[PDB]
This record gives structure tokens, C-alpha cells and sequence, in this order.
């Protein structure tokens, strides 16, 4: 129950067993902090949150003091003024005079709480000088400047608890206690860059970002990450033409103040291999074209080919937004094609789960549902390389509760413990018939999670009926008034939204019709068998990569940091990006390109504006008009039809499940063009813990340094 | 708001609350000689409302490209022969949006804007902005800063009056006093350029004191100048005070009564010329003024001649104040000793951590001014200069409005000038002492 | 609190060896038997490791609330070179404030009694010092001991045990001005009750007690260093002419 | 881009020293450079070459203080740890320091960043 | 603008010691202009400004793979 205390004269209620600092954020009372973070364990080390409490001889650490029945707390007394002034004097006594050369300046808690809570002048002038410690090499991503450390312990708590990376620590004792790894070794965690933001000071900073920007000259845009299927909420920091860095922002339902390194550190690939002009293939060379003489060249080819039903084919990639798929579905439909493929392997044939009921292809227990999960079965997915910040939530629930995890598929190095039940459908069949099925049966909030790798497999037909049959057998556990045990995990931002509007091959009759005109709508990981050699290929996208280099005509579209596009994440949350910058060169918005060519091809699309297309969108599925929320699947039990009734006789092959993410750093066009990810992969290949590994800086073997970054 | 869409109760207006004068004691149809048949509608046959909208008086654009315009004024004059029937001053030709630009600046970043309003009185303009922010900051600037600001406040007053009085004499035709007095002001801009690094836009007086301390030879050189400045006042006194052409160009010209001068928003000499004893440094003492003795020149006829005699007396009173400041200059800091407000010494910023953090935050974010609003006014050399500053509680002002004395004075131009000749308009522009950096802002 | 959650998260209690080494005797002999010694609120016997400038250092078991001089002058043979040669005693271990000769004369070696001296019984270690001691050196060595024995977890003792050590190392050789003695007094009181453990008190108390009874000694050698260098020292230990020799000296140093 | 005063990035260094530095040959080109005296153009010396002709300041102390040597004229006073067998550099001015405990190791390296002597 | 820098201060009464007797004219700077560098306006030696930074976005170099 919520107990009642008074803080600064005002009354506040809060659940018992809360920290007193927590009762302060409820009572609208500002309390200074360095070591305390809402998402970490309480450490008690900084001494900046000391407040006055009755019947208490000495100031109490508000972060570590349990709220009592009827305490009276003073956060503004002479005791608190004297403590905050004195602790600021201690934290600033061996702190380096490096505020001009530090990348935390203008965004520093130590200068903002020194200005608000400390004296204006220092009394520290010792002839002995300040403490100086040596710098450290913890990989290619995190530049070190350890004189700045104030010993808050936020990065060691994050690395050990949140991320499951127990390599960072604090060796030593006294004033010589030093954060780092004992041995000079790389930090191997996809959540690594999160210690840069957690760091109160700039001792742990970003190597790619070093010295480039100041925070006051940065425009702040609240957008969505599209580099995986979770739709992590991000803050995009731009200085005019150029994106400078990607920060996480709070969404406890989705990402929980964390982003992974690829979401974070691949933004430098937004400026490197871009498409800015239409190119028409002439005599085996790509020559520039005007937009008119590119759409005309497309229209002429389509007229010459005369594609009948389903000889027009469209493949959509990981980063496509719903304003493009709904616009492309309307273009192909009026051209006579229902052949609407997807970029993954097996993305050009009917899918094992259909798209009639949304609960077939979603994460039906929410991402927030893992917060309650008691038993989780994993089917053919590496939650680290697919949804890195969702993998952390599983670990968080696991450490603090009796959560049991087992998995079917390829073994993976994991941040949590799990039982490997096998690699194929025969193993999964024993898994449910065996102890983990009984564990799944006996548990409250049971959770089966199917990865999109299964949907790519030969036996997705058979895998998906096996799982759902277990679910339907076990409702009132799996299908209750408030619970959905069935989950499908998506690793690409475009795919749930593609399912939302039917952008999927309907029948093998459609899939068996060889196309002669193929539009690759941002598609770059397409299987070579899904693209005919003699088809007229049109590539639309923002990067010159595998898709653009095999096409006859390329059309420059927008990237996600320059469009306002809808994306649906793996659980069916509908989110919109916000443009951080304008369009480069002569690039267009993708749904305008599709609408523009509908003029040239003879079938113009009714809408001429984004609102008219978002009205079209909302009558394909009305959930697309409800942003930031997840709609409940009304007819949940109708998922039996496409999952079991439609998947009964399957030629099971027994081929084991695959590892669909070979390289975490390279998963799409933006990542494959990022210099920072190129250094992450290369350092991970050889283990070089050095900060300047393929970056500017002096080294012992590099006396003169280099201007090259990423080489 | 919503009710205004359709017809509702009419908002009451000054015409409604008009009252009829009592006929027992009313004497005369015009107690003012300003409206005594020296305006429009004193000739012709019909009024200019109907059947008269087809004709014009002789209308001449007096400025902007005009010497007597002293800059950037477009004074549209309607002449009946060589007599002014209507004067319409058109301003905004030096309007540069200073008050909007101040809203995208920190409080430090906005202070150089005040240098450029009355741009012969830079350090006085700086003071009124520095005293408004200091009031909203609830801080007390040290005694040495208060004595530097009053001494350079009166050095500024002399600099303005040299430009004002001798520009005014130049317009009436006297050339030589202008040349003599511009050596003295050329002398006094050394004192500016020695404490600041600028002859004109010092950026010296700032919220919290002054930017730097005066150099070690400055007080002796100011006193050396002071021992001869009396003779300078007397030789310009020697060409104009008794000159019979000076007396007949200014005596009886631009006459404003005491009760109308207040109603016209007149301040300074424009008000004190009419016989009112009023000085903002006497009535609301600021800085070190309540620590010095000075007299207040007050005229009795409210004309260009009395205003000239009051300004030539303020030369002598400013030099009198300056001497006392030199004598009473205390030791101590020239900046409030709080590094959360004023920048720390460069030595301290390079030596100590809390000094570096404070230097870094004061030059990027600025200091935060506690929320509220204030009207602060000082006796500027041209009148009551005021500022209305609204504070968010953040580091940028929400609103900075400058109350410029010459804006209030140029508005009463047609009131006092209609009926005089074209030369008398030139006489009234110079006695009213306009600088259009403050008029337009 | 260990009584709830302690070792391995289990209910726990920490107790000293001497505390536990008497309890069985407290039963076989009696609570009244043991409560027969010391003063009203202080009972029983005590061990007394009496080191320092005594002519016969030794530990001894002796009754609590014994006057210190008789404890020193009888069990340990008395102060080296006689009682008059005594200058100061640490009546507990290094974590208790120093006591000058003039208060040692009638001091009961007692939990409550040493408290009134603004000190503590501590561990009943008794370090005595002669009139030939460098007392600031003795205290500064302890301030150096605590700089090395701080864990480094919290801001006040990780930064304050090193800061206080550098001040004490300066104060030995008089590199400082007297108003810094007050500045060091303030520093210790910003540590005193602002820490995770009592080690912050353990390095602040010995400094404070030295300020409390030996400031003229601290003042005498600050004055001497000034005449030695031809000028009063600046804050931090810099010489008066630092600015003249092109050093960096903030206003007020 | 005919003369060397329009190609060499600096008189003391020919190539660029930053990732983003536009080469001089790529910025002295164009119509704005068609009747121009190239050697009259501002062509300052590269500081990256100059700082590295400084010799190492050898020291036995663990921690060195650098304030730029100018007193108030220099830079904010900082402290450089010299524990790694590597030349420690001041982050403000680039002056090189080494600890004598690595004198034998540094005088064995095939190359270095600053003159050891 | 033909007056050398140190003498520009002496002619301006900004110093009293002439550059003959002024120690700061002795700090050896190998990077300092050896020759006299006056105001170069109205000549072909007039300073021409330029971007010192590389462009901010790099376009794809097209690579049309063989069909
Ligand atoms: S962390 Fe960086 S910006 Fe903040 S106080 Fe320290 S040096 Fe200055
Ligand atoms: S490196 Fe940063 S997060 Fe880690 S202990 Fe030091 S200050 Fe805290
Ligand atoms: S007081 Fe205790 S916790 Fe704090 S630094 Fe000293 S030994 Fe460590
Ligand atoms: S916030 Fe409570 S001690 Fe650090
Ligand atoms: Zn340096």
C-alpha cells in the first residue's frame, strides 16, 4: 500500500519499500544525484542526495533510504545546503580542468549541479596537485579520459546487471580506485554505447563523435529507430545538413532508455553512399537522368513488356515505411499484379502465418509483457542479435524472478541462462511434450516466441502449426482474459507494417508466375532466385548497395532521418518518424515517387498529399491512424485457421534451424555503409582493444597518426 | 473574444466619458496659445474632410537626407508659405528590431544592443539595462563599481551634451563652437577607449558592476582634464548666451507649459525647461548619486533658450560630480563577487575547477534571472530612459522594452511647432535632442 | 542492518574478539560480578596496549574507569623521562582525538569519561608522546595511514582523505597560512557525518583534535616558514612571490 | 593549381591533417582564383608538424603539471599521468612527456612521435 | 598599413618602449612571415576566402554490375 510521508512540507503517497528519492520525484521535489539512476541498482556512493530527516543524527542518502510510515523530510534546510556545497567541493578537488576539451560540456550534470548546489569558487590549490590516472583501451567505440571519473559506478552496474557484460569493473582502492578492465580488452556487448550516456561526466565518451559538436548547437528530433524491428524511440541530433549522433529517449513500453550500438553508431552511414540522382543503365554504365527522363524510361519499358497479371513484381526491404507499401500496393493492384514480395528468404511465397488476423504475426504479449513472464520458450532466434534491448529485458526479469527460459535452435552466447532443447521441429515436439511444456503449461504468463527466422525456414508451415496447436490446447493459460502467450518476433522495422496491409504473396499461383518487371522497393538482401535475369529491374532506395547495382534504373528516395513515415513494430505499435533533415540532392519522398510513376504508367493514384494517403492507410487497417498505441486483437482465437487449418500436411524435411544474423554489425544498407560498424566488425575479428584501431590518433606503431577513420 | 463575433456591448471610449464644462466660471475658448489659431483649418473656406480632400498644403519632406534631420528622420511638413501648419514626423527608418533580437540572446549577449540606442550616451544606456537585470537578480553591486558607473555616467552626460548642444547650435548657424567641443569629446573618448577597448560602444557597464577595472593612470588623467574643462564651458558660453542672434532664435520658440509637458510624456530638460523640479537621480537615487552633491537646472519659460541654459548648467554640474567621484573612489572589486553571475578572473579560471565550470556556463548558457518583471528608469542625458524587462526564470529575457526619451519627445513635435517658421522647426529638432537609435529601436 | 540481512543476505551479528572472549566468563562468574567494575554506565575490565614514549610498553588487563596516569605510571613504568616530559596521549587507537598533558592528569580511561574530553576510549590503545615529539608529524602520519586505508567508494573520504593528507604534509613544514587551519577544520566537518562508514570520522577526528590543542604549534611553524621564505605563504603552500616568478595564482590564493 | 603555394596544404607540410580538411588544390581552384597571386594568399604553417619537433620533457614523477608555461597567459592547469610506456601528451598544447622508467623502452622503438632527445 | 606590427603599437602610443628595446621582438618563430606582408587589397594578391572543410554528404559512385 501507499504509505504517507511529508517532503518539504507537502504530503506524498508512494508504495512502501520505495526509495525516499523516489518519493521526491513524485512530490515534485528536485534532489541532486550522480550515482543514482532509476534503471540501475542503488549504489549510495556519491553523497549528493543527502537530505534532512527527523530523529536522524546525520544526513541520509535519499536514494538508499526506505520510505517509512510518517517521516518528515527537508530537502532545502541549512543541513542540506551545507552537505551539497561540501560534497561538490570534494568531487571537484581532483577533477581535471578540462571543461573546454571535454565532449560533455553544455550537457554535464557535474557543472549544472555544481552551478546550482556548490559554491562559486574552489578552495583547492595544493602544490601537490590533483590525481591523474592513465587512460584505457576498452574497444573501438568508447574513448577514454579517466581523470574525469567521479566514481559513480553507473557503467559497472549497467555493464554487469543490464547488459550481462562482466568485464568492466573498478580495480584498486582509496583515491587510486580506477574504473576499467584490468587487462586491456574490448568490451563485447551490443548495449555498450549506453555507458556513454549513463556516464555523468565525459570520461567514457563516443569515439566517432569526439570533438565534432557541442550540445547547444544541436537540433533535437524525436524519431524512431528503423535498424531493427523494435522501433526504439530515439533522439536525432542534427547540425544543419548533417546528423551528428543518435540518442535514446524514454519509452518504457518499447526500449526502456536503451538503444543498441547499431541503432546508435551507424548514423555515420547516412552520409556516405547515398543516392541523389536518377540513374539509367546505358551500355552497361549508370548515367545521370532527369526525373522526367527516368520516369519516361520506366514507362516505356513497362509499355514494351506488357506485363500481364503478376509479371509485375515488387520486393520491399527492411527500412520501407507504410506510406510506401500502401502506395505500392495501390500501384501494383491497378497494374494487374498481386505479386508483392518481401526481402527475406522465402519472402516471395505465401507465409506460414497469414495476415488475416493480426495476432498471427505479432508479439501478442507486449514487450511490456516480458516484465511479468514466468516461462519463455525461444524458437529459432538469437534475441541478442535480433532485438538487443528486448534481450536485456528478458535478463532483467530473469535476475529478479523465477523465470525459466528454454530455446530451440542454434545455441548462442547469451546474457541470461537458458536450456538448449534442440535445433529442429523434432526437438521442439519433444520440448512441448516434455518438461518445458509442462513448465509452459503449469506457469502463469507463459510465453512462446517465434523468430522471423522460422518464417524463413523450410518447415515454417510445420513449425507454426505445432506451436499454435500447443497454444490452443493450453488456453486459460495462453489465451486468457488478460494474456496472450503467442509471440512472433520481427527483426526488421518494415515487416509487421507490411503484414498490416497485406503486402505479402497471397498464393503459390501468384508466386509461380515469372515476372518481367521487378521493382525493388528498398530491397537489398533479396535472394538471387527471386529476381529474373531478364526482368526490367527498378531500384528505389537511398543507398547504393546490392539492390541498386543490379538495376536498370535507380530512383533516389528518402532515408528515415529525412521522412515522416509510419512504422509498425513487432508488437503492432504504430509509430511515426520525424524528419531531422531535408532531402539530399535530388532525392524524393518514396510515396511521391510511386505516385509520380502512376501518372506515367497510365493509372494515377487518387491521393496527392500525405493526409489523403493516410486516409487510405486508415481504411486498410484503422489501427494505422492510432499512433503510439497497440490495438487488441478482438477475434484472437481466429488465429487457428491460418496457423493450423491452413498448415496441416507439410513435407517436413528435418533441416535444423539457422542463424539468420551472421554479422550483427552488417544487417542493412545503412549499417553496411557505416565506417563505425566497419571498425566494430574489424576489431571484433582481431580483438584489438585499442581506441584508435582504424581511427585518427597516434599509436606506438603509428607515430604520425592518420586522418582516416574507418580504414 | 467569442462574443465579439456578433454585435455586443460597445467597449467604452474616451469620447463617451466626456463631460461638459461648467458655464458659470469658464473663461475663454482657448487657454493654450499652442492651439491659438496657429494650426490647420485657420485659412481657406471649407474643412479638409469633405470637398477639401482634393487640395494639399505645400508639403516638403524634411529629411531623411538632410543635415538638420541629424540622420534618419522623415519629417513631413505642411507649409503655409514659410509657416508650418502641420508636422508629421515619420520614424522607423532606423528601426532594426532590437527588442525582438534581445529575445534570442542571453542577458550578456543583449547588453551591446543598449550601447546602440542613444549612441552618444553608451555607458548610460548600459547602466539602465544593468540596473534592471541587477534588480531582477537581487544582487548588490560593490561600491567601486557604483562610483565608476556614476563617474562614467557623468562623463557620458558631458559627451552627449557636447554632441547635443553644439549640433543644435550648428543647425542655427553657429559653426565654431561645434569644432571646439569636439576636441573635448575626442579627449573623453580616450577615457572610454582606455577602460574598454572602444571609442564608442564600450560594452563596459554590465549587470554586476563593470567589465574590467580602470587602469592605474586613468584617475590622474581624468583630473587633469577636469582642471581645464571649465574654461571650455565658458568659451562656448561666450559665443551664445548673450549673442542677440542666439537669443532671438531661441527665446519664445518651442514653448511648452509645465502642465502640458507632463501630459506629453516629456522628461529631462524638456520637462525641467518648463519649471518642474524633476531629476530621476534626485527622486530615485541609483548607483552613487545619493552620495554626491549637484544642483538641478530648471527653466521658467519652457522655451528653447531656457532649455539651452539648463543644458549649459549641466556641463558645470557634471564636472562638479566627476570631481567628487575622483575623490571618493573606494577600493575593492569592480565585479559582484559571485562567479555564478559575473565571470571569474582569468587567473582563477585557469587555476581552479569551480572557476572554470562557472566561466564555461556563463559564456554558453548565461546566468538565469529569477522570474518576474520590472520597470527601471534612470536620468539619461536625453531624459527618463527606462526599460521594461520580463524574466522567464531562464537565461534569455522573455521581453525587453526600451522607453526612449526622444520617442516621447518627437511625438509632441506638432504640438509645439505648428505655427512657427521653417527655421524654428530646425531650432526645435536640436533643442529636443533626438538620436534615432533610441527613437526607432 | 546485519540483524536482518547480513552475511550471505542472512541474519548476522559482528562482534569483537574481546567482546566474545569474555561472555562465557560473564556467565560462569556472573553479570553482577562483571558489572562490579568501572563507573555507573561503564563496567568490567579492559585490555590496554600502551605503546609510544613509555619506558616499558606492554598490554595489560586492568579495571575500566582507571585514571590514565596510574595506568601509565604503574603498569607500564611511567612516561619515558618522567611524567613532566609528557606532551600528549592518544587514549584510543589512531581514530581518537589527541589529549594534551594538562587534561591527561585526571582522565579516567573510561567510555564515558574520555568522551567528555572530546575523545573516545576507542580500542583502549594508549599511544603516549613526549615533549620531544613532532606532534604534527605524528598526526600527519595517521592522516597518511587513512589515505591508504580508505576503500574509495564514497566522495567525502576518497577525496577528503587525500586532500587532508596533502594539507597535513604541508602543515608539517609550514607551507601555508593560518587561515587555512580553519579551512582544514571546515573540511573535516564536511566529512564527519556524510559518509557510508565511520572511517570518514576516523580520519577527520584525529585532525580536529590536533587543531583543538596544538594550533599555536601549527601557527608557530607557519610563521617560521614565512620568515624563512621572506613572505607569508599563500593558500595551497605556494610562496608569496609566486605571481612574481610567473606562476598561476588565482585571486585570493 | 599551378604553383606549389596553391597545392601544398602548408609551407611545412604537403598533405592534409584532418579527416574533413579540404585540400588546398581543391580550394584554390575555380573562377575566383583566375587572376590571383598564390604566394600572397594566407598560407600558415601546420601546427601538427611543429609540435612534433619538440623534444620529450623527461621526468621521474608519476604525475606532471602543464599550464602552458605562460602563467595566466598559458592554458588551464592540468595533470598528465606517465605510467604507460608511451609518450604522454598534454591535451591543450601537445607538449610531450615521458617517464624515465620507460627511457630504455622508448629509446628502443623503431620510430616515435617526438624527439626523445 | 606599411608599418610593422610592433612599431604600429609605438606610433599609436600603446607602448613607450620602441621595438628596438622590446624583448618580445626576440622570440624566435620559424613560422613567422620573413617578408613584409601589407594590406593586399586592390591588387591581385588580395585574399580570396574559401571552404576549409570537405563536403558533408558523399554520393554513391555508381557500379553497374554486369547483367
Ligand atoms: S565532465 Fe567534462 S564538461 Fe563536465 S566538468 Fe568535467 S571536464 Fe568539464
Ligand atoms: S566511467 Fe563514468 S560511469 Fe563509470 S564510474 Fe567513472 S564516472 Fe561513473
Ligand atoms: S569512509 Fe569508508 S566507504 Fe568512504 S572512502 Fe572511507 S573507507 Fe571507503
Ligand atoms: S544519489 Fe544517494 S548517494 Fe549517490
Ligand atoms: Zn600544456
Amino acid at each position: 500500500a501507499e504509505v504517507e510521508l511529508t517532503i518539504d512540507g507537502k504530503k506524498v503517497s508512494i508504495e512502501a519499500g520505495s526509495a525516499l528519492i523516489q518519493a521526491c520525484e513524485k512530490a515534485g521535489v528536485v534532489v541532486p544525484r550522480y550515482c543514482y539512476h532509476e534503471k540501475l541498482a542503488i549504489a549510495g556512493n556519491c553523497r549528493m542526495c543527502l537530505v534532512e530527516v527527523e530523529r536522524s543524527p546525520k544526513p541520509v542518502a535519499s536514494c538508499a533510504w526506505p520510505v517509512q510510515a510518517g517521516m518528515v523530510v527537508k530537502t532545502n534546510s541549512p543541513l542540506t545546503h551545507k552537505a551539497r556545497e561540501g560534497v561538490m567541493e570534494f568531487l571537484l578537488a581532483n577533477h581535471p580542468l578540462d571543461c573546454p576539451i571535454c565532449d560533455q560540456g553544455g550537457e554535464c550534470d557535474l557543472q549544472d549541479q555544481s552551478m546550482r548546489y556548490g559554491a562559486d569558487r574552489g578552495r583547492f590549490h595544493e602544490i601537490g596537485g590533483k590525481r591523474a590516472v592513465e587512460d584505457k583501451n576498452i574497444g573501438p567505440l568508447i574513448k577514454t579520459s579517466m581523470n574525469r571519473c567521479i566514481h559513480c559506478t553507473r557503467c559497472v552496474r549497467f555493464m554487469n546487471d543490464i547488459a550481462g557484460a562482466p568485464e568492466l569493473g573498478s580495480t584498486g582502492r582509496g583515491n587510486d580506485l580506477q574504473i576499467g578492465t584490468y587487462l586491456e580488452k574490448n568490451l563485447d556487448s551490443e548495449l555498450s554505447g549506453n555507458v556513454i550516456d549513463l556516464c555523468p561526466v565525459g570520461a567514457l565518451t563516443s569515439k566517432p563523435y569526439a570533438f565534432r559538436a557541442r550540445p547547444w548547437e544541436l537540433k533535437r528530433t524525436e524519431s524512431i529507430d528503423v535498424l531493427d524491428g523494435l522501433g526504439s524511440n530515439i533522439r536525432v541530433d542534427s547540425r544543419g545538413l548533417e546528423v551528428m549522433r543518435i540518442l535514446p529517449r524514454l519509452n518504457d513500453d518499447v526500449n526502456e532508455e536503451w538503444i543498441n550500438d547499431k541503432t546508435r553508431f551507424a548514423c555515420d552511414g547516412l552520409k556516405t553512399q547515398r543516392l541523389t540522382m536518377p540513374l539509367v543503365r546505358r551500355d552497361g554504365k549508370f548515367e545521370p537522368a532527369t526525373w522526367e527522363q527516368a520516369l519516361t524510361e520506366i514507362a516505356h519499358a513497362y509499355q514494351t513488356l506488357a506485363p500481364k497479371e503478376n509479371e509485375f513484381k515488387v520486393i520491399a526491404g527492411q527500412l520501407v515505411e507504410v506510406e510506401s507499401l500502401v502506395a505500392m500496393k495501390d500501384l501494383a493492384n491497378r497494374l494487374g499484379s498481386e505479386n508483392l514480395a518481401l526481402d527475406f528468404p522465402g519472402g516471395s511465397q505465401p507465409l506460414a502465418h497469414g495476415v488475416d488476423i493480426r495476432s498471427n504475426y505479432l508479439f501478442n504479449s507486449k514487450i511490456w509483457g516480458i516484465e511479468e513472464a514466468d516461462a519463455i520458450l525461444l524458437v529459432g532466434t538469437n534475441p541478442r542479435h535480433e532485438a538487443a534491448v528486448l534481450n536485456a529485458r528478458i535478463r532483467k526479469q530473469w535476475l529478479r524472478s523465477d523465470l525459466e527460459i528454454a530455446a530451440v535452435g542454434q545455441p548462442w552466447e547469451s546474457t541470461f541462462d537458458y536450456e538448449h532443447l534442440g535445433t529442429d521441429l523434432a526437438a521442439l515436439k519433444n520440448a512441448l511434450s516434455g518438461p518445458f511444456g509442462e513448465k509452459l503449461k503449469k506457469a502463469k504468463r507463459p510465453m512462446i516466441i517465434v523468430g522471423s527466422g522460422v518464417t524463413e525456414h523450410p518447415d515454417a508451415k510445420a513449425f507454426y502449426e505445432t506451436v499454435w496447436s500447443f497454444v490452443e490446447k493450453n488456453a486459460s493459460n495462453f489465451l486468457t482474459e488478460e494474456w496472450c502467450g503467442y509471440n512472433v518476433l520481427q527483426r526488421a522495422a518494415s515487416r509487421a507494417g507490411a503484414f498490416e496491409v497485406g503486402f505479402v504473396v497471397p498464393s503459390p499461383e501468384v508466386a509461380a508466375t515469372k515476372p518481367k518487371f521487378v521493382w525493388l522497393l528498398g530491397a537489398d538482401e533479396f535472394d538471387p532466385a527471386d529476381v529474373p535475369k531478364d526482368a526490367f529491374i527498378v531500384y528505389q532506395g537511398h543507398h547504393g548497395d546490392r539492390g541498386a547495382e543490379i538495376a536498370d534504373i535507380v530512383l533516389p528516395g528518402a532515408a528515415y532521418t529525412e521522412k515522416a513515415g509510419t512504422y509498425v513494430n513487432t508488437e503492432g505499435r504504430v509509430q511515426m518518424t520525424r524528419a531531422a533533415t531535408g532531402l539530399p540532392g535530388a532525392a524524393r519522398t518514396d510515396w511521391k515517387i510511386i505516385r509520380a510513376v502512376s501518372e506515367f504508367l497510365g493509372v494515377p493514384l487518387p491521393y496527392d498529399d500525405v493526409a489523403q494517403l493516410r486516409d487510405r492507410m486508415a481504411e486498410i487497417s484503422p489501427a494505422l491512424a492510432a499512433y503510439d498505441v497497440v490495438e487488441p486483437v478482438a477475434l484472437r482465437h481466429l488465429s487457428k485457421v491460418q496457423l493450423v487449418d491452413q498448415n496441416k500436411g507439410a513435407k517436413v524435411t528435418g533441416e535444423p534451424l539457422k542463424k539468420v544474423v551472421e554479422n550483427f554489425y552488417f544487417t542493412d544498407v545503412i549499417s553496411r555503409s557505416s565506417p563505425t560498424m566497419a571498425r566494430c566488425s574489424a576489431a571484433k575479428e582481431t580483438g584489438d582493444p585499442r581506441t584508435n584501431f582504424m581511427a585518427p590518433g597516434m599509436e606506438e606503431d603509428r607515430p604520425m597518426g592518420q586522418i582516416a577513420y574507418g580504414a | 473574444p467569442q462574443d465579439g463575433f456578433q454585435g455586443t456591448r460597445l467597449i467604452p471610449t474616451g469620447a463617451d466619458f466626456q463631460s461638459p464644462p461648467d458655464p458659470f466660471i469658464d473663461e475663454g475658448a482657448r487657454d493654450n496659445a499652442a492651439n491659438y489659431g496657429v494650426q490647420k483649418s485657420r485659412s481657406g473656406v471649407d474643412e479638409d474632410s469633405v470637398e477639401g480632400r482634393k487640395v494639399r498644403h505645400y508639403t516638403v519632406n524634411f529629411g531623411p537626407q538632410h543635415p538638420a534631420a541629424h540622420g534618419v528622420l522623415r519629417l513631413i511638413l505642411e507649409l503655409n508659405g514659410e509657416e508650418i501648419v502641420r508636422a508629421d514626423p515619420h520614424v522607423g527608418l532606423l528601426h532594426r528590431g532590437t527588442e525582438k533580437l534581445c529575445e534570442y540572446k542571453t542577458y550578456m549577449q543583449a547588453l551591446p544592443y543598449f550601447d546602440r540606442l542613444d549612441y552618444v550616451s553608451m555607458m548610460t544606456n548600459e547602466q539602465v539595462f544593468s540596473l534592471a537585470v541587477e534588480k531582477l537578480l537581487n544582487i548588490e553591486i560593490p561600491p567601486r563599481a557604483k562610483f565608476i558607473r556614476t563617474m562614467f555616467g557623468e562623463i557620458t552626460r558631458i559627451l552627449n551634451h557636447l554632441m547635443s548642444v553644439l549640433s543644435h547650435a550648428m543647425d542655427v548657424g553657429a559653426l565654431t563652437p561645434f569644432l571646439w567641443g569636439f576636441e573635448e569629446r575626442e579627449k573623453l573618448m580616450e577615457f572610454y577607449e582606455r577602460v574598454s577597448g572602444a571609442r564608442l560602444h564600450a560594452a563596459y557597464v554590465r549587470p554586476g558592476g563593470v567589465h574590467q577595472d580602470i587602469p592605474v593612470g586613468l584617475l590622474d588623467d581624468i583630473y587633469q582634464w577636469a582642471t581645464q574643462f571649465g574654461d571650455r564651458i565658458d568659451e562656448t558660453e561666450e559665443m551664445l548666451t548673450d549673442n542677440r542672434i542666439w537669443i532671438n532664435r531661441l527665446k519664445g520658440v518651442g514653448v511648452v507649459s509645465a502642465a502640458d509637458a507632463l501630459n506629453l510624456s516629456f522628461t529631462g530638460v524638456m520637462l525641467r525647461g518648463s519649471g518642474v523640479p524633476w531629476d530621476v537621480r534626485k527622486s530615485s537615487p541609483y548607483d552613487a548619486y545619493d552620495q554626491v552633491e549637484f544642483d538641478v537646472p530648471v527653466g521658467i519659460n519652457g522655451d528653447c533658450y531656457d532649455r539651452y541654459l539648463c543644458r549649459m548648467e549641466e556641463f558645470r554640474q557634471s564636472l562638479r560630480i566627476i570631481h567628487q567621484c575622483l575623490n571618493k573612489m573606494p577600493a575593492g572589486p569592480v565585479r559582484y563577487e559571485d562567479y555564478k553571475i559575473t565571470p571569474p578572473p582569468r587567473a582563477a579560471m585557469k587555476e581552479n575547477m569551480e572557476a572554470l565550470i562557472h566561466h564555461f556556463l556563463l559564456f554558453t548558457k548565461g546566468y538565469a534571472v529569477p522570474p518576474g518583471d520590472t520597470y527601471t528608469a534612470i536620468e539619461a542625458p536625453k531624459g527618463e530612459m527606462g526599460v521594461y524587462v520580463v524574466s522567464d526564470g531562464s537565461e534569455r529575457p522573455y521581453r525587453v522594452h526600451i522607453r526612449a526619451p526622444g520617442f516621447a519627445h518627437l511625438s509632441g513635435f506638432d504640438h509645439i511647432t505648428r505655427g512657427h517658421l521653417l527655421a524654428d522647426a530646425v531650432a526645435v529638432i536640436g533643442t529636443m535632442d533626438l538620436v534615432f537609435g533610441e527613437v526607432d529601436r | 542492518f546485519p540483524a536482518a540481512v547480513g552475511l550471505f543476505g542472512c541474519p548476522s551479528t559482528v562482534a569483537n574478539v574481546e567482546t566474545v572472549s569474555v561472555a562465557p566468563t560473564i556467565c560462569r562468574r556472573g553479570g553482577a560480578w562483571f558489572a562490579s567494575f568501572g563507573r555507573e554506565r561503564n563496567h568490567g575490565t579492559k585490555l590496554f596496549c600502551i605503546s609510544g614514549h613509555v619506558n616499558n610498553p606492554c598490554t595489560v588487563e586492568e579495571e575500566m574507569s582507571i585514571p590514565m596516569r596510574e595506568l601509565i605510571e604503574k603498569h607500564c613504568g611511567g612516561v619515558r623521562g618522567g611524567w613532566d616530559n609528557l606532551l600528549a596521549v592518544i587514549p584510543g587507537g589512531s581514530s581518537t582525538p589527541i589529549l594534551p598533558k594538562h587534561i591527561c592528569d585526571d582522565q579516567l580511561m573510561d567510555f564515558d569519561a574520555l568522551k567528555d574530553s572530546q575523545s573516545g576510549l576507542g580500542t583502549a590503545a594508549v599511544i603516549v608522546m613526549d615533549k620531544s615529539t613532532d606532534v604534527v608529524r605524528a598526526i600527519s602520519r595517521l592522516s597518511h595511514f587513512y589515505r591508504h586505508e580508505s576503500c574509495g567508494q564514497c566522495t567525502p573520504c576518497r577525496e577528503g582523505s587525500k586532500w587532508t593528507d596533502q594539507i597535513m604534509k604541508r602543515f608539517e613544514k609550514g607551507m601555508g597560512r593560518p587561515r587555512e587551519i580553519d579551512m582544514l577544520q571546515e573540511l573535516t566537518k564536511q566529512v564527519e557525518g556524510h559518509t557510508i562508514c565511520a572511517l570518514g570520522e576516523a580520519f577527520a577526528w584525529p585532525i580536529q583534535g590536533l587543531i583543538r590543542h596544538f594550533r599555536p604549534e601549527l601557527e608557530a611553524r607557519m610563521k617560521k616558514f614565512a620568515e624563512e621564505t621572506g613572505g607569508q605563504a599563500l593558500a595551497g603552500g605556494w610562496t608569496h612571490d609566486s605571481r612574481q616568478k610567473g606562476r598561476l595564482v588565482s585571486p585570493g590564493m | 593549381g599551378r604553383p606549389a603555394s596553391a597545392v601544398m596544404q602548408a609551407p611545412n607540410r604537403a598533405e592534409v591533417w584532418s579527416r574533413s580538411q579540404r585540400p588546398r588544390s581543391e580550394a584554390m581552384a575555380g573562377p575566383r582564383f583566375e587572376q590571383t597571386d598564390f604566394d600572397a594568399q594566407p598560407r600558415p604553417w601546420a601546427a601538427i608538424e611543429l609540435i612534433h619537433k619538440q623534444p620529450v620533457r623527461w621526468t621521474h614523477d608519476r604525475i606532471v603539471a602543464c599550464d602552458g608555461g605562460g602563467g595566466p597567459h598559458g592554458h588551464p592547469k592540468i595533470y598528465i599521468n606517465t605510467d604507460k610506456p608511451e609518450i604522454a601528451t598534454c591535451n591543450y598544447c601537445g607538449l610531450p612527456f615521458a617517464n624515465e622508467h620507460h627511457r630504455k623502452y622508448l629509446e628502443s622503438l623503431p620510430q616515435t612521435s617526438y624527439p626523445l632527445n | 598599413a606599411h608599418i610593422e606590427p610592433m612599431w604600429h603599437a609605438w606610433i599609436s602610443y600603446q607602448v613607450d618602449t620602441p621595438p628596438t628595446r622590446e624583448p618580445l621582438t626576440q622570440i624566435e618563430r620559424p613560422w613567422a612571415p620573413k617578408e613584409h606582408v601589407p594590406n593586399r587589397s586592390f591588387t591581385r594578391g588580395a585574399y580570396k576566402p574559401y571552404n576549409t572543410t570537405q563536403p558533408k554528404i558523399q554520393s554513391w559512385e555508381p557500379k553497374a554490375a554486369p547483367r
